[PDB]
């Protein structure tokens, strides 16, 4: 999970559901 | 098994640039995210900073009334958190906290980037910003004044800490009480000790105050009578 | 102040207690709360919807609606007794945390107590050395959480105000001080200073003349 950003992952996650 | 061991601390004159290093074990270093924290004497928790891990090309973010003056690095081959002190303010005093960061993000109901909290904490190094060198306290007395009456001392423009005061030499202990220093704009500190008396022995029982100095050697003895 | 807290909340013992953290961006991010006590390192007590770290008791939960954070103490025990902070981002979508105020909580352990206000002019041998303090002694006080306010005449006073946190006393009690600043112009220059405490809603004053 580290290996990513995640300043992106949660915007990634974030843009998912909504 | 998590151990954060914070130094460094010292005093520093304002305008000067000062070091503070946190040595960590008992947990993975690299991957993990380590914030800053400060104490000011008497108020709560600042926010000053944190440093993040390897996938945020190990990124650090500031508190706006820190930035351009402070700054944060890690040493991953020592694992050690480091805070680079630069123009250093008299409002920086206070005590410094590193704190192994954790990261929530709930999928469902978060908003990005999700929260940061801190597991675990160091107990802290102290941080002091004064432009003064050793001066001895200024001793002036406090006529006693209705409450029973209280009388005292106030020791005053003093550096550094600490200074003791005791009453007739130690004799009178019972109604003392010595109040924690305040440390001034100035730099300079200050503090009272008081006792509480029965107003019928204030004409026929002598109060003197033992106030002493010993980072700058100085003794003083002062007698508390009424007005 | 991004994150406010109520300065001060007392409990009974056994009883439930609630702290109240409000903020814009409690409204999108959740918060995390930590117990903090003199000469120790905080304590993380609970972050994020419902998590609290193994080994802290079961009575400490959170909860959040709108833009406040609640932490609740259920049935406080006389450990409970700190400083409590919470944290959170400072705005939404912010890259940074702050803290609250923080939040005094006393678990009574002796009967409420007003706090005796004593103020001392400045001395003859101070305004010689073309200075003047008021010294203004609060003692006796419990639970001890107090407001000074300083008055020239009718008017609040500025600078030159400085007071300590208070502290116990030998019979357990809490004692306070406070100090105002003054030129010996300024301090002949009023009619009357006065040194008002607020404890518990209630307002304890002293005035001294020139």
């Amino acid at each position: 999970a580290s290996l990513w950003n995640w300043f992106d992952i949660t915007n990634w996650l974030w843009y998912i559901r909504r | 098994e998590v151990r954060l061991v914070e130094s460094g601390g010292g005093l520093v004159k304002p305008g000067g640039s000062l070091r503070l290093s946190c040595s960590a074990s008992g947990f993975d270093f690299d991957n993990a995210w380590m914030t800053w924290v400060r104490q000011p004497p008497g108020k709560g928790l600042e926010w000053v900073g944190r440093i993040t891990g390897p996938g945020e090309g190990w990124s650090v973010d500031y508190a706006e009334s820190v930035k351009g003056r402070f700054t944060i690095s890690r040493d991953n081959t020592k694992n050690t958190l480091y805070l680079e002190m630069n123009n250093v303010r008299t409002e920086d005093t206070g005590y410094y906290f590193c704190a192994r960061t954790g990261k929530y993000y709930d999928f469902w109901s978060g908003y990005p980037p999700g929260e940061e909290y801190f597991q675990d904490w160091g107990q802290g190094t102290l941080v002091i910003v004064s432009s003064a060198s050793t001066k001895g306290p200024s001793v002036f007395p406090l006529a006693p004044s209705s409450k029973t009456a209280a009388l005292g001392c106030l020791v005053k423009d003093y550096f550094p800490e600490p200074v003791t005061v005791s009453w007739n030499s130690g004799a009178l202990t019972s109604g003392v009480h010595t109040f924690p220093a305040v440390l001034q704009s100035s730099g300079l500190y200050s503090l009272s000790s008081v006792v509480t008396v029965p107003s019928s022995s204030l004409g026929t029982q002598t109060y003197i105050c033992n106030v002493n100095h010993k980072p700058s050697n100085t003794k003083v003895d002062k007698k508390v009578e009424p007005k | 102040s991004e994150l406010t807290q109520d300065p001060a909340v007392s409990v009974a013992l056994k009883q439930t207690v609630t702290i109240t953290c409000r903020g814009d961006s409690l409204r999108s991010h959740y918060a995390s709360w930590y117990q903090k006590k003199p000469g120790q390192a905080p304590v993380l007590l609970f972050y994020g919807k419902n998590n609290r770290p193994s080994g802290i008791p079961d009575r400490f939960s959170g909860s959040a609606s709108g833009n406040r954070a609640s932490l609740t103490i259920t049935g406080a025990q006389a450990e409970d007794e700190a400083d409590y902070y919470c944290s959170s981002r400072d705005k939404s979508g912010s890259r940074l945390s702050v803290f609250g105020g923080g939040t005094k909580l006393t678990v009574l352990s002796q009967p409420k107590a007003a706090p005796s206000v004593t103020l001392f002019p400045p001395s003859s041998e101070e305004l010689q050395a073309n200075k003047a303090t008021l010294v203004c002694l609060i003692s006796d006080f419990y639970p001890g959480a107090v407001t000074v306010a300083w008055k020239a005449d009718s008017s609040p006073v500025k600078a030159g105000v400085e007071t300590t946190t208070p502290s116990k006393q030998s019979n357990n009690k809490y004692a306070a001080s406070s100090y105002l600043s003054l030129t010996p112009e300024q301090w002949k220059s009023h009619r009357s200073y006065s040194c008002q405490v607020t404890h518990e809603g209630s307002t304890v004053e002293k005035t001294v003349a020139p």
